[PDB]
RNA sequence: UGAAAUUCUUGGAUUUAUUGAAGACUAACUACUGCGAAAGCAUUUGCCAAGGACGUUUUCAUUAAUCAAGAACGAAAGUUAGGGGAUCGAAGAUGAUCAGAUACCGUCGUAGUCUUAACCAUAAACUAUGCCGACUAGGGAUCGGGUGGUGUUUUUUUAAUGAC
């Protein structure tokens, strides 16, 4: 239960602390300057990496978390941490005014799997183990509803937006069995999958690189599989 | 009679909070979240009265407070060997021996304590010492003369000394 | 012994490489309790995800004391047995299966100079529930007692047996299991068998030890979901 | 009342008492043997003496004089010699014993309470 | 909040077993012996082996969830001793050191209320 | 096990939990207690007959004590012919043969351990102590029965029993 921050060109541990209760979950925002720990006793820190202090400690779920995102942009005060633990509960904590803005519970499972995208207004993507999908629309006033809910026919270990070649929005799921698939939002159905390995196997995470262009599968074995799901998406086959 | 210096050690050392309720007959502890700090305290408490309770001098049982790798062995001599009538009324007379000093030579050679509670026995000590002397106890039980067990408890022990 | 110089074993050539954590796939069920009990709430337990989960759950016997169950630690010697039978929604529906004592508790009451009755029933609840009970009584001295031991006359022994026959058999018949159930919580048996047992001679630390099912009738969600409520 | 509980409390106190005492007994009564017996004969024989007139010593030797009781024409004292039986040197110790102790009788602004007993302790 | 275990431990003379198990007893959760952290057969029922055990399940314990336990102790009972050994109690100290919550303790060593001969003979045994 | 190897174990040992089956055996209560001529006898309930002691202002009237000959029972082990065979286990094989407090340990285990119908008749089968009768000191513990009290508890309506 130390968090310890390692500095990759000075090549020392910069920063070491302690947490109330062992984490499992670690999120860092986009601009990498923010880190967030899910502990089991459903406390939330956010600590700063480069100066390496508690900003944010929300104290609000029940059960283990299970999912952390931040969401930012350089040059905003929109910026949001979404937080879903193992009952279902999904909550989104305003940094800015440090405290909770919204509260979702219509999953079931655990939360495997959160991701906001901006509206050109944001929408919220949750997944959790339930093998649903739920598309949730918000902003900073006291308005979250639920859009859709999509059967992703898969335990949802990680999940996210994803952007077409034509600015089709798109979601990707991977999950249990082993399976990379896109599906789009408006339809919901699943337009390309990989093939599912002989050997009974999970996609533990997904890493995304390249802004999105290419991602790295990492199996329950101890194996990275990258995938191009840019050039895959303009192949017409349906198979990554 | 002995509670007055019970209490002391387990409440101020240890930090516990302690109490005795007449009605069930029984010792309680409880850990106090604002003043006990050492985790393994409440066990170690524990741990000692129920020394106490088998029989032990009070003074030995707080070895056990004092110390961590001290622990209780216990067997019945049925198990060793199925006694009756006066057999197992003089196999308890030759662990004793005469005014007890068979007892207390196996104490002072291997570091620990003996009670024997009718055909029940109990020994404290480090693993190392208290296996030992459930093989001497035993050997009386057996039927070796106390004597012969004599001899071999001053070999033991010089070895316990050079060590 | 893991140690190098352990000698090798031949079970170590065939070996499958641990691969799949089991608890990716376990998924927690949890357990409530009748409604007869104050705390329904009993804790949680995990299985694999179907592929069923349902059926290991079935059978499925959990032994908890009645003090946390009741929130009393006036029940703290005293273990109940619940049997998974229904499932809905990760909340197992248990029912009673069996009750016993702590063995420190037995043995704590088990001493010398005095005389143990145990008395064993076989009877059929009204539900068609067949159990067995099993009861312990100690004999006492009087308050202006002198001897140091209370023994009792084997006619004696042999009546309180028997009174303590048809209270048991009594109560048995002219309920069902849930009200059983009710009446093992207060111990109001115990009493029952106290004052019937009174005038033939004083007695101490009576209980009913265990409680056994035999059989059980045909399976009926619809007495079961009552039960929870 | 109930000083009646009392008159109880020590009556109850006396029979286990005595049982215990009593317990003592039996089981020390039915260990008769000569090497236990002597050792035990022994040493109370020594505080005896360190712990606890001649006209008592004159009686003993009167009575002593005439019935010529401690020498070896005695039926058992006599079974042993005649028969060789007395050689044996613990069986000969017992008949000198026995002639000793006969031998002896013949001698001549600011600007501007018990803790824990029965509570939690 | 507080999800409850069953930490079984058996100890024996050879050796001492740590498991820990759901309420039901069923699934098993992790499961620990004396010969697990020790090199030699000799040690394997030493308190120290059982304290490294006891040490290994309490770290699995926190990873699954599970925050307390709670403890039955036993021995081999049957026909043999019916008291646990050292290594248990060993065992026992560990977890409380481990920081787990320790719910209830028994004692479920097998008594038989009667049983067949023992090992020994006539003559005894354990020499 | 003092220390190890034969040995079982990835077709999952050991361990966990819900059961079922086989054969013994009645732990803890169990005691300086009880019953039986002795050897012996400890779960619940029923049947069969048997027995000591106590109470009796009931009955027969010497019918009694001891006992060669003669007869019944007789610990464990053992023999014959069936059944059963869980555990243990003489015999036997085999792992190991290093170290003296742990120096005889482990695995397999035949006969045997259990039962039915028959044979033998030996023990420190001891209290190293014939049986029957009378008499010869105080004390209080226990078992069974009986008698008595204006004693306690209980019968939680009394009571009477039962327990003290
Ligand atoms: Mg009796
Ligand atoms: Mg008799
Ligand atoms: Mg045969
Ligand atoms: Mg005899
Ligand atoms: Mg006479």
């Amino acid at each position: 239960q130390l968090l310890k921050i390692f500095h990759l060109k000075t090549g020392k541990v910069v920063r070491s602390m302690k947490i109330s209760s062992p984490s499992y979950i670690l999120d860092a925002d986009s601009t990498s300057t923010l880190l967030a720990v899910g502990g089991t006793d459903g406390s939330i820190i956010v600590v700063d990496i480069e100066n390496g202090y508690i900003t944010h400690s929300f104290k609000g779920h029940g059960g283990t978390i299970s999912s952390l995102k931040f969401y930012g942009q350089l040059n905003s005060k929109i910026w949001l941490l979404a937080s879903g633990d193992t009952n279902g509960m999904v909550k989104v904590w305003d940094l800015v005014k440090r405290k909770c803005l919204h509260t979702l519970q219509e999953h079931t499972s655990a939360v495997r799997g959160l991701d906001i995208i901006e509206v050109p207004s944001l929408n919220l993507l949750s997944g959790g183990r339930d093998d649903i999908i739920n598309l949730w629309d918000f902003n900073m006033k006291k308005k979250c509803k639920l859009l859709k809910t999509l059967p992703v026919n898969q335990q949802v270990e990680s999940c996210g937006f994803l952007k077409d070649g034509d600015g089709k929005r798109i979601i990707y799921t991977a999950g249990g069995d082993a399976i990379f698939q896109l599906i789009d939002s408006e339809s919901g159905s699943v337009l390309k999958r990989t093939n599912k390995p002989i050997e009974e196997l999970f996609i533990i995470g997904v890493l995304p690189i390249l802004s999105n262009s290419q991602m790295f599968l990492v199996l329950s074995d101890q194996t990275l599989q990258l995938i191009n799901v840019e050039e895959d998406l303009k192949n017409d086959e349906d198979t990554i | 009679n002995s509670w007055t210096k019970i209490y002391p050690p387990l409440v101020e050392h240890l930090k516990l909070q302690v109490r005795m309720n007449l009605k069930t007959k029984s010792v309680e502890l409880r850990t106090n979240p604002k003043f006990t700090t050492d985790p393994g305290a409440l066990q170690k408490g524990a741990d000692f009265i129920k020394a106490f309770t088998l029989g032990f001098d009070l003074d030995d049982s707080i070895a056990l407070l004092r110390l961590d790798d001290l622990y209780i062995e216990t067997f019945e001599v049925k198990d060793v060997k199925t006694l009756t009538g006066d057999h197992l009324s003089r196999a308890i007379g030759r662990i004793a021996g005469k005014d007890g000093k068979t007892k207390f030579a196996i104490e002072n050679a291997t570091r620990t304590r003996i009670v024997l509670a009718d055909s029940k026995i109990h020994i404290l000590g480090g693993f190392t010492h208290i296996r030992m002397a459930r093989e001497s106890v035993v050997s009386l039980i057996l039927g070796s003369p106390p004597g012969k067990v004599y001899g071999n408890l001053r070999t033991v022990a010089s070895r316990l000394k050079e060590r | 012994a893991v140690g190098k110089n352990k000698r090798l074993s031949k079970g170590k050539k065939g070996q499958k490489k641990r691969v799949v954590d089991p608890f990716t796939r376990k998924e927690w069920f949890d357990i409530k309790a009748p409604s007869t009990f104050e705390n329904r709430n009993v804790g949680k337990t995990l299985v694999n995800k179907s592929t069923s989960a349902s059926d290991a759950l079935k059978g499925r016997v959990v032994e908890v004391c009645l003090a946390d169950l009741q929130g009393s630690e006036d029940h703290s010697f005293r273990k109940i047995k619940l049997r998974v039978d229904e499932v809905q929604g990760k909340n197992l529906l248990t029912n009673f299966h069996g009750m016993d004592f702590t063995t420190d508790k037995l043995r704590s009451m088990v001493r010398k100079w005095q005389t143990l009755i145990e008395a064993n029933v076989t009877v059929k609840t009204s539900d068609d529930y067949v159990l067995r009970i099993f009861a312990i009584a100690f004999t006492r001295k009087q308050a202006n007692q002198v001897k140091r031991h209370s023994y009792a006359q084997s006619s004696h022994i042999r009546a309180i047996r028997k009174v303590i026959s048809e209270i048991l058999t009594k109560e048995v018949q002219g309920s069902t299991l849930a009200q059983l159930t009710s009446k093992l919580i207060p111990e109001v048996i115990n009493k029952e068998i106290e004052n019937a047992t009174k005038d033939i001679f004083p007695l101490q630390n009576i209980h009913v030890r265990k409680v056994k099912l035999l059989k059980q009738p045909k399976f009926d969600v619809g007495a079961l979901m009552a039960l929870h409520g | 009342p109930e000083e009646m509980r009392k008159r109880t409390t020590e009556m109850r106190l006396m029979r286990e008492l005595m049982f215990r005492e009593e317990r003592k007994a039996r089981r020390l009564k039915k260990i008769k043997s000569k090497t236990y017996r002597k050792i035990k004969k022994k040493e109370l024989m020594k505080n005896r003496e360190l712990a606890a007139d001649n006209e008592d010593h004159d009686i003993a030797r009167a009575k002593e004089r005439m019935t010529l009781k401690h020498k070896t024409n005695s039926k058992w004292a006599k079974d042993m010699i005649k028969h060789g039986m007395t050689n044996d040197a613990e069986t000969r110790e017992e008949m000198e014993e026995m002639l000793r102790q006969g031998e002896r009788l013949k001698a001549k602004n600011p600007w501007l309470t018990l803790p824990g007993w029965g509570e939690w302790a | 909040s507080q999800v409850f275990g069953v930490a079984r431990i058996y100890a024996s003379f050879n050796d001492t077993f740590v498991h820990v198990t759901d309420l039901s007893g069923k699934e098993t959760i992790a499961r620990v012996t004396g010969g697990m952290k020790v090199k030699a057969d000799r040690d394997e029922s030493s308190p120290y082996a059982a304290m490294l055990a006891a040490q290994d399940v309490a770290a699995k314990c926190k990873e699954v969830g599970i925050t307390a336990v709670h403890v039955k102790i036993r021995a081999t009972g049957g026909t043999r001793t019916k008291t646990p050994g050292p290594g248990g109690q060993a065992a026992l100290r560990a977890l409380a050191r481990s920081g787990l919550r320790i719910g209830r303790i028994e004692d479920v060593t097998p008594v038989p209320s009667d049983s067949t001969r023992k090992k020994g003979g006539r003559r005894g045994r354990r020499l």
